[PDB]
Order: structure tokens, then C-alpha cells, then sequence
């Protein structure tokens, strides 16, 4: 391709699905850094994130975010308030604003839900052209935020998604936990749980729904 | 009657002076007018004592010069009256932000056209390169003699900066330098007594 | 200027006989050449009695007219001011460092932002550049994060304070594995560079007749040093310099020892012929063997230039740095 | 520009506008030639030539910093020479 | 004597002044009494950690209020760049003349730094510079006898 | 004569002092006796390897803890920046007057370096600064006759 | 007169000496005779490229054999930095006194350089510093009359 | 760029009509090669 990079794709053996599935591929990208899959390899599980291209981002309002493809999100529309999602009580009023990528290529719509009520957390929703809704960073575990000030969310990891035909998927992350790591390894960092890993993805619903599987943040059985 | 004077260094942009002339006096872009005047010699820009022109004497017709009056610079208004009424120039330096050829020099003469009681030779300064230049190879404020322009009141009089071989039709050697030059900066060191 | 040595296909890189530059900005006396926009075009930056501003050099060698800037810090010319990235933006900001706080003027590209005093958290105490002649205080990406951290190198240990942005630093952390005799240790002999090429910088300690290279274990301390020896007849002293650059376009900088004395000599120590950690090979155990080869974009530019020579097609380069690319691959059938 | 729901021809009104319009085309293949490599007299001609014309539609510029553009190929050609 | 104000002089009304008391600086306290009882200022320089435009100058006057008997002109110093400028275009400790503020006790009197054309709505100039000024730093050279 | 202590004087109780003898420095052994038996100090500069910020001072007095027919004031030097500090704002070997410590034999007497307001429990001004002082370096210029 | 040896004096047998003949350098031949016959040394500086620690000095004496024709003290120069030592703390061509070695013909005589405390078996100091000395470079300023 | 840091050039610059000059002012010793002059220390404020 155009930049001369070397690359490889190694799909994961996910045979199950119902026409919708959390299908991921492990990919080699020369020039890429050290990831959870080693140096040069990753799966790039979808996330919404602050742009760091211009340095440590603000956690304020004059912030820039990237869409899931890694492109600049421009506020698309004006904010409105809403207390429910797909009929589910969110427990508070949120102000929601739509975003659109600077360089269009997919025509999805992205929403940012910023709690109006102090004490609740925010979230992002992707409305895909295929009629799918993807929820990122709703609950702790799916969030990358400053351990010292956890409200400063840097990244929103995909937590839940639903297709139009009733199949839905839930993504469970396991946070970094300092067990068996060596005393200096823990002592000189004391990060208090930063970084999240995808641990398990739940799919194949016993019961159909058009709602997001994360519901109100409850864990799956 | 002596006193220690307050020593003040004032940066002056001629581009600001010309761009900022009163509408009725013909404000202009310094870089833009120089380019036009060099490409086509024997023109002019501005008015009064705040302008660009080619020198009138035969000896100076290929010389492009810029001039500004102290009255229009209004340096005096920068400081309150309570600090003293006599405000006079001690030394003037010159900077020319042009690009040069590999071993090119910059020739220019800065002079006070209102020569009066000022000691002989102190009415003018030569420029060889810019960079906060000086009419002396070595500048020493303890020299023992008066420095160029020393004793001129900051309130009135006209300075003119002449470039000897500026006219492009005459194939002047400085013509490309001047087209290249973005501004003229003076550094006026004056004191308040 | 760099040029390919010999025909296209000859990898060695050389330089043409020096020529005076056709155009040089004036006001060279109180100025330096730094990219202050992140443009790729280096800016000749002028400071002094006013005249704040610069001339940028374009890819065709054309210099711009003087650019005045709209905000230079007074402290820009302060004796201890450093140029360092404390925003994380990659522009290089202006900073003074004290033990408890820093004064940071963010680079806004057209000038600097209002400086701010940043007080460090807790009781984190910063090293102060130049404070102790026995230690090296410098910015370097010792953790391989791409941000540049503040690192202090003593004869017994390396201490690092992570760059958290906006002049804020993390707590010092220890990076063990570095050691030299304390009396003889002299920071003047300590150089930092990513010779490995994966990010975290390595520590090169120079001795007469040898180089000790402590490899950086991705921010977890150092590997026992590799001692490289100089060729016989080659020595090193305080007048001698160590340069570091990927002069051959291999993706890895080489170490160049510059010896003045009565006749200049320059020696290049290549540590590897290829950039490490790139995938070179793949094999599926079914009979298909793959292999890769990589080259700097800068070598390809030198070929573009070589093609331009003879033909006169001035090869203006719009790609200022050596992105390393995939050049050649092979696939072989072990069965047929 | 997308005006009154029409794909209206545009001339960038300034250089910042122009910048974003040029940026939007990055990575787009403009031309691709398939050329045989041999010792025949036809070694000087491609088998095929593919040409593309890209475009950028301006959709929204209320945020003056990032004026939301959509780019694609509006038209393309394929010449078949067979090295003749 | 530790305050800010716009000046009350006829031509100082748009000039922003910052005053400080030498007594309140508690400098005498820095060294033991046994080092000597006479502690006086030899020279003062000023540093102004602000941002400047391309041709912008600092325009400020530092002065000692009391006319304590210093030779005429040593009561004040002008600032142009704000980089430890001191009081001379060419500084010389061996000038032969007394330097600004030379002989003032570190113990007493009020020192003031004045910035003319500081008021904003009045169309000031230092008025813009000052918005970026984070401090006023004095470098005081004094001697102990 | 090779020690640290807090000073015993009335106003030195919070002053941390260091003392080093000259004789124990073995300066004399650096060069052959036949090169000159008269070896006397010309000038001493003081360097303090400490984390002093850009606007942070160090306050210390270096003095000769002995007596000789020294010019008055040549018994001591003030330290302010800690970077080869001299006892003059402007160091000049050709000043015409004697420098601090000029003419003192290289192996006689002792030097004491005092740091006022050092005791931590007394909330001394330099109490926290000194926690970063990793050495004391003297730079002695002396001549051989 | 172009050799290394240890000094033979009673306090020099641990001192490593270097030497050179001016006659053998033949500096005279570098310029034509048409410029004048009198060619004499004005000043000599010494560079000792080496790797020393941050507080580590080098100690050596540069001296001229036929001292009889010189003003007292011009027969020798001390080297302590090693960068480019002129020896004298303040170099001044307008000093008013003669410089070390000034007036020596470039044509003849032996110049030597000693390093005291160089024998490692005697636990000297130059003994280890010398192991990193790559060359000895002299900078000879001379004039043609 | 002719000489390195420890290399010298021996060259004499001289004026043809030496007759009007004070003795020795007819020639200059080039040796450093980097904007040097005929004297070790150039001073235009000197008396000669």
C-alpha cells in the first residue's frame, strides 16, 4: 500500500456467530509499538479516544476526540437532553451531542453522552449504517482513565453492541492487577490499575433484544 | 548639573511606521513598495517626511532611500513627563532582515538630513551588514568622542536610509537584496534627563 | 549534500563537494537553526534587541522572508532555559527547571503561550540541569514512550521522572544496571541514543579505546554493557566528538567518532546492518517460506536524486525524515 | 459542496479551504499502469492503463477548524493497449 | 508599601505601579549580625518573565521613593528588555560613578516599578504585555561591611 | 579541623558549618619542592553541587579561620550562586587590590564554610535546600614562587 | 633531545618527562627567509587531550633548558586544565611583563614537559591520568622580525 | 574549511607599494585562516 508498511493478518478462529459476531483479527504492522500482543502486533479492538497527536489532552471541554477509525471527530449537531436509552433508565439526565468524522468514509453517527447530573459517568454510542449500535466506555473496566482522578477518561473501550435482528454482544475487560509482578515492578509505578485488557466476549443470545446488552451496566451471566 | 540619565532602548519598525501613516498621508506596505520601486526606478511612496524615493542628486539617482520623521514616531509618548523633559539620542543601530547571496554585503547610509550643531561626521552612519549594525567597527560608549547621532532630540528631525545601487533598470547590485528585504529596523538608544 | 555513492544499486551514501549556499539569511549573529513549527522546515531563529523572528528553509532551498512571530518569552534567552517537549505535542517548548517547579511556555507554533508556573505533586523533586557536575541531567525517551522524560545519570544509577505533560512530572523511578567507578565517572562521556531503534534510548559510556553500551530494557533498567573496542590506533579524548546518525539509511543510527588532533579522522561503528525487531521471516511448515527486506525512504530519495542527475529533474524532497519502508520480499516453495 | 442537496462544483475560496480539500484526497490511487518487462518492441507500452478522478464534497464547515469533507472517486478509465 | 496601584501623578494615571518595602523583604536576616552592621545596595537589576511581540519593548521605570541624598539620577533605573537589564547600555562596576540605588540600606524605604501605558481601555501598550507577566524579579546586589 | 558542626556563636546556632584544614589537603605534594618552596593562594572560588532553581540563591560564607596580616576583608568570601563563585560581583585578577585569601600559604590554617539559617527544626531558610547539596567543591588558584 | 625519561632530580624521579628540540621541529623552514631572520617565540600554550573526571585536574610543568637568557620565571609554565593552557590565570598580551618563553629563538634549544607523581608503582596521580593522554600538543605563537 | 582545529596555514598577504607604510605594515601573517589578522589580538582602539 501507499506508505510502504509491512503487514500480516492472522484471523482468530471464531467460528460461531449468528450473522453477527465479535470477529477479530490479529495483525502485524511494521512500525507499530509494543502492544498486549507483543511488539508489532495487535487486534485494535474498537475504541473512542482523545487525540494525543498534540500532546497530553485536556479533560475539560476544549478537547479533541478521534472516532473508532482513528480520525478527528467534529461536533456535528447541537446538544439535547435525555434520561433514557432505548427505553432503559440511565438513572440521570445526560446531555447528548452528535459527532461526525472530519473525513467521511462510512456515514455512521457518533454520540457523546455527558451526564448533566454530577456523579454519573459519560459514554459514547456509534450508530452504524448497518443498523447497529455500539456502546463504548460505559462502565469501569471498559474505561481508560487516570487512576488518581478516574473521571478523566482518555479512552472508551467497546463494551456492548447490538444488531437490528436481535443478536447482541458484550465485551468484558479485565484491568491490570498487580499480582505476582515483583516488588520494584510494583513499587516504582504504583499506578493503581491503569490499562485494560479484553478478557472475554459474550455472544449468542438466549433472548433477543434490540437494546444494548450492557443494559444499565449489569454484568452478564 | 550632571545626572545619571535613564537609558532606554527603543525598537522601531519602519514597516509599522509606513503601514500606520494617517490615511491622508498615504500609508503603505514597506515590503511591497520597495519591490515596485526597485523593479521600476525613479518612483516614490508615502508623503512628507515619511516616504520612499530615489535620491535627487545625480550622485544619488540610483540610490533608493527611506525616510522617517521623529515627530511621527512619537517615541516621546512612551514615557511620562515627570521623568524629565530632555530626551536625546545617544546611539542608533540598524538591522536589515534580507536574504543574501553567498558573500554579499549590505551597503547603506543612515543620515540625519537636519544637520545642525552636531559634531562633524556624527550626522551619518554606515551599514555593512545589519545585525544591530553601527557606524563604527567597534562600538564603545566610553569612546571619549560623540557617537553618531548623539545629542539629537527624539522629538524632531528626519532620518534617511540610502541604498546606493538599488535601481533595477540600472542593474544596481543591491536591487535583488532590496526586493528580498522585508523591513527596516532601527534600534534607538536614547536617554531621559 | 548527501548523494548515493556510485550507480543506483550501490548502497553506500556519500556527500558531494561542499558548495557555498546560494542564499543565506542575513542576521546570522544571534540565531540558531531549529524547527520551531514542526513543519519539517528548519527555522533560522533570530533573537536579540527586538528582531524576534525567523527564516524558514523550503525544500527547494528557498528561504522565506523574515517572519516576526507574535510572542517570544523574555526568558527565551535566559542562561538556563531549555528547549524540551513538556506538552507532548512534539513542537519543543521553552522551559526553566527548578527542584520543585518549572516555568513552561508552550509552543503555539507562531510564538509561545503565556508561561505558567507548574508546581510538582507531593514531594517530587526534579533534577536541575547543570546542578551537579558529576551527574547528567537531560531529557530523553528512556522509557520508550515517545514523550521524552527527565533523566538523571549518576555513576551508580539512572533516575527518571516521567513526563506527564504541561510541565508536570511523575515521581522518580529507578532504572538500575548502569554503573561506573564514581571518581572517574564524568557525564561528559555519557551519551544517550536509541541505537536499538525500538524506542527507549541506550546509554553509551565512552572510554579511551572502548565503548560501553548499556542497553535499555524498555524502561526497566539496563543490560550489562556491551563493550566495543576501537580499532588499533584509534583513541578518544575530551577534544573528540561522538556523532550519531543513520547516515547509511539502515534505519539504525551509527556511531561516528570524530577525532581532530593534527589530522581529522572519522570512524563509523555500525552495530547492525538491519533495523531490529522488524519481521524478517515467516514459515508455515507446509512448505512456504517468506522473507522480507527493508530500506530507508531516504535511500529511495537518493535514487530519485540520482535519476534526476543527468536528466536535470531537480528531485525536491517533500519527505523530511527517513521513514523506514518494506523494499523486497521473497516467497519460496520448499517442495518444488 | 452539498447545497440544496446538489453536488455543486466548488472553487476553494482561500488557501485554508484549499488545504483541507487537498488533504481529503490523500491515499487515493490516481493512476495505475500494468507494464510488461521483456526484450520485445512492446516493452515500451503498457498492457493496461487505469486512470482515476477524485472529488471532495464539502458537507459542513460550522467548525471552522475541521470543515467536514467526503471524498471518493467520481470517475475512472481503463485503457486496454495490450502493449500496442 | 506592598501594593499595586495606578499612579496619582498628573501623567501617571494610566501607569501601573507595584511598590515593595525593603524592610519587609527581610534581607538583613539572611546573614548573622556578626558579619557586619552595614548592609547596603550596590546595584539592582530587573527581570520580567513575560511575552513580547516582534518589535515590542519593555517600557518601565524602577525608582526609589525617598530622596535620601543619592546623587541625582541614581534614584531610578529604566528597563528595556526585562532580562536582568540593569541601568546601563554598557554596564561597568568600575564606571567611577555611583550606580543606581548604590548606598541604599537593604533595611528601608519603598521601591516602585512603574509601567506607563498599562491601563487597557485607555489604549495602553504595556497593557497587552502585562497580561502575560508572571512575576517581577529583582536581582539585588548588596554588600556587607 | 575536618568536621561539620553547628556554630557556637550567639547568632550562629542555626548556621551549619563545615571545616577543612589546608594542611590535610596535601596541596604541597602536587609539585616537586625544587620547583619553589613558597606556595601561596591567589584566589578561591566556590562551587556548590546543589539543586538551586533559576531564581534560587544559596547563602554562605567562606572564611579563613586564622589570622595573618591580611588586608581587611580578605579573610572572607560570600557565596551566592554556587558556580565558581568569587567574592566579587566582577572578578578581576588585575583589580589592583588584594583578592580574598590572597597570600595565604597553601598548607596553613583552615577554611570554614558557613550556611546560616540551616537548622531544620528552627525552620531555617536553607534547611531544605541543603538536602540537595551533594558535595562542596573548592577551586583554588595558587602560585608557586 | 627528543625523548621520554624520568627526571633525575631528587624530587623528580617519579616525574615523567617529555622533551623536544626546536632545531628538529624546523619551524623556521615553514616560511621564506625574505621575511626576516629573527624568529622568536612569543607565547606557548599546552593542550593535553585526555579523559579526566569532573573534578580532576592535570598537573604538569613546561620548561626551557637554557634559562640563563630569560627574565626570572619565564623559564617555565604550569599546565593545570589541559584544554589550552597559557598557564597564567589571565592572559594579556598587553600585560606589560614578558611572557613565559618569550624571546626564545624558534631555531634552537630544548623544551620539556614534566608530570610529577607519574610513576604508578609509587602511587602517583598522573600515573593514571596519563594512561588516557593521546598526544601532547603545543601551540607556539612566534613572531617574525 | 581549509584547516582543521589543529592545522595551520602559512601564508603572507602583502601590499605592492610598501614605500608609503610604516615598517611591517606592508604585510600580514595569515595562520589561523578563519577571518584572522596580522596580529594575535586585533584592537582598533590601540595606539598603533
Amino acid at each position: 500500500g501507499p506508505d510502504g508498511m509491512a503487514a500480516l493478518s492472522l484471523p482468530l478462529p471464531i467460528s460461531a456467530g449468528r450473522g453477527y459476531a465479535p470477529a477479530f483479527t490479529l495483525n502485524y504492522n511494521s512500525g507499530a509499538g509494543n502492544s498486549p500482543f507483543g511488539l508489532g502486533w495487535d487486534c485494535n479492538v474498537m475504541t473512542i479516544r482523545r487525540r494525543t497527536h498534540f500532546g497530553v489532552p485536556h479533560y475539560d471541554e476544549t478537547d479533541t476526540f478521534l472516532g473508532p477509525e482513528g480520525e478527528v471527530l467534529v461536533v456535528a449537531d447541537q446538544p439535547r437532553d435525555e434520561s433514557t436509552l432505548q427505553g432503559i433508565n440511565l438513572g440521570a439526565t445526560f446531555t447528548v451531542t452528535g459527532y461526525r468524522s472530519r473525513l467521511e468514509s462510512h456515514f455512521s453517527r457518533l454520540e457523546y453522552w455527558q451526564p448533566k447530573t454530577t456523579g454519573k459517568t459519560d459514554f459514547w454510542l456509534i450508530y452504524s449504517p448497518d443498523g447497529q449500535v455500539h456502546l463504548l466506555g460505559k462502565s469501569p473496566q471498559a474505561r481508560i482513565s487516570n487512576p488518581s482522578q478516574t473521571t478523566q477518561t482518555a479512552q472508551w473501550l467497546l463494551e456492548a453492541s447490538v444488531s437490528s435482528r436481535g443478536e447482541q454482544i458484550y465485551y468484558q475487560y479485565r484491568a491490570e492487577d498487580d499480582t505476582g509482578c515483583e516488588a520494584d515492578e510494583i513499587t516504582h509505578h504504583l499506578q493503581a490499575t491503569a490499562q485494560r485488557y479484553l478478557h472475554i466476549v459474550y455472544y449468542g443470545n438466549r433472548t433477543a433484544s434490540e437494546t444494548l446488552p450492557g443494559l444499565d451496566g449489569s454484568a452478564p451471566s | 548639573r550632571d545626572k545619571r540619565a535613564l537609558e532606554v532602548e527603543r525598537t522601531v519598525s519602519l514597516a509599522e511606521v509606513y503601514a500606520g501613516l494617517p490615511k491622508d498621508n498615504g500609508p503603505f506596505s514597506l515590503a511591497q513598495e520597495i519591490d515596485k520601486l526597485v523593479s521600476q526606478g525613479s518612483g516614490s511612496a508615502g508623503s512628507g517626511n515619511n516616504n520612499l524615493a530615489f535620491g535627487a542628486g545625480t550622485d544619488t539617482k540610483t540610490s533608493l532611500q527611506a525616510s522617517v520623521s521623529f515627530a511621527d514616531l512619537k517615541i516621546r509618548e512612551d514615557y511620562p513627563a515627570s521623568l524629565g523633559k530632555i530626551r536625546r539620542i545617544k546611539q542608533i543601530s540598524v538591522t536589515l532582515p534580507a536574504l543574501l547571496g553567498p558573500y554579499q554585503d549590505v551597503q547603506a547610509i543612515l543620515s540625519y538630513g537636519d544637520k545642525a550643531g552636531l559634531a562633524n561626521g556624527c550626522e551619518a552612519l554606515a551599514v555593512s551588514h545589519g545585525m544591530n549594525d553601527s557606524g563604527q567597527f567597534q562600538l564603545d560608549f566610553n569612546d571619549g568622542k560623540f557617537l553618531p547621532f548623539e545629542g539629537i532630540a527624539i522629538d524632531q528631525g528626519t532620518l534617511t536610509l540610502s541604498f546606493p545601487n538599488a535601481s533595477m533598470p540600472e542593474k544596481g547590485k543591491q536591487a535583488t537584496m532590496l526586493k528580498t528585504l522585508n523591513d527596516i529596523i532601527l534600534h534607538i538608544r536614547y536617554t531621559i534627563k | 549534500s548527501a548523494q548515493r555513492l556510485g550507480e543506483i544499486g550501490s548502497d553506500a551514501v556519500t556527500w558531494e563537494k561542499m558548495q557555498p549556499l546560494s542564499v543565506i539569511p542575513s542576521l546570522q549573529s544571534n540565531a540558531s537553526l531549529v524547527d520551531i513549527n514542526g513543519d519539517g522546515q528548519l527555522d533560522w531563529v533570530i533573537t536579540g534587541p527586538g528582531l524576534r523572528g525567523y527564516h524558514s528553509q523550503r525544500p527547494d532551498g528557498s528561504w522565506t522572508r523574515f517572519t516576526p512571530l507574535n510572542a517570544l518569552p523574555v526568558e527565551y534567552t535566559h542562561p538556563r532555559a531549555q528547549l524540551a517537549d513538556l506538552m507532548g505535542a512534539g513542537l519543543s517548548d521553552l522551559v526553566l527547571i527548578g527542584p520543585k517547579s518549572v516555568r513552561l511556555y508552550a509552543n503555539t507554533r507562531d510564538g509561545f503561550a503565556k508561561g505558567k508556573d507548574v508546581v510538582q505533586s507531593g514531594d517530587i523533586t526534579l533534577p536541575v540541569p547543570g546542578a551537579d557536575p558529576r551527574k547528567l541531567v537531560a531529557f530523553s525517551d528512556v522509557l520508550g514512550s515517545g514523550q521524552a522524560h527527565l533523566v538523571e545519570v549518576s555513576a551508580t544509577k539512572v533516575t527518571c521522572w516521567p513526563n506527564l505533560g504541561r510541565g508536570r512530572f511523575g515521581q522518580p523511578i529507578t532504572l538500575p544496571g548502569f554503573s561506573q567507578p564514581a571518581t572517574e565517572f564524568n557525564p561528559a562521556q555519557v551519551y544517550l541514543a536509541d541505537l536499538d531503534g525500538s524506542g527507549p534510548t541506550d546509554l553509551i559510556y565512552v572510554h579511551t579505546n572502548r565503548l560501553d553500551i548499556f542497553l535499555n530494557k524498555s524502561g526497566n533498567g539496563f543490560a550489562e554493557p556491551v563493550t566495543l573496542r576501537f580499532p588499533e590506533g584509534l583513541r578518544f579524548d575530551h577534544t573528540c566528538q561522538l556523532q550519531m546518525a543513520d547516515v547509511q539509511g539502515l534505519g539504525v543510527a551509527s556511531l561516528i567518532l570524530s577525532v581532530p588532533h593534527m589530522s581529522p579522522h572519522h570512524w563509523r561503528c555500525d552495530l547492525t546492518n538491519m533495523k531490529p525487531w522488524l519481521l524478517n521471516e515467516m514459515n508455515n511448515n507446509m512448505g512456504v517460506h517468506h522473507t522480507l527486506r527493508y530500506r530507508s525512504s531516504s535511500q529511495f530519495w537518493l535514487d530519485e536524486k540520482a535519476a534526476a542527475l543527468t536528466t536535470g529533474q531537480t528531485p525536491v524532497c517533500y519527505l523530511p525524515f527517513p521513514i523506514h519502508t518494506l523494499w523486497q520480499t521473497e516467497t519460496e516453495d520448499e517442495i518444488s | 459542496t452539498w447545497q440544496d442537496n446538489k453536488d455543486v462544483p466548488l472553487t476553494p475560496e482561500d488557501d485554508n479551504s484549499r488545504y483541507w480539500f487537498n488533504r481529503a484526497l490523500k491515499g487515493q490511487l490516481l493512476r495505475s499502469e500494468l507494464y510488461g518487462l521483456d526484450d520485445s518492441t512492446n516493452k515500451h507500452v503498457p498492457y493496461t492503463v487505469t486512470e482515476f478522478r477524485s472529488q471532495v464534497r464539502r458537507l459542513q464547515h460550522t467548525d471552522s477548524r475541521y470543515p467536514v469533507l467526503w471524498s471518493s472517486v467520481v470517475e475512472s478509465r481503463n485503457y486496454h493497449y495490450e502493449r500496442i
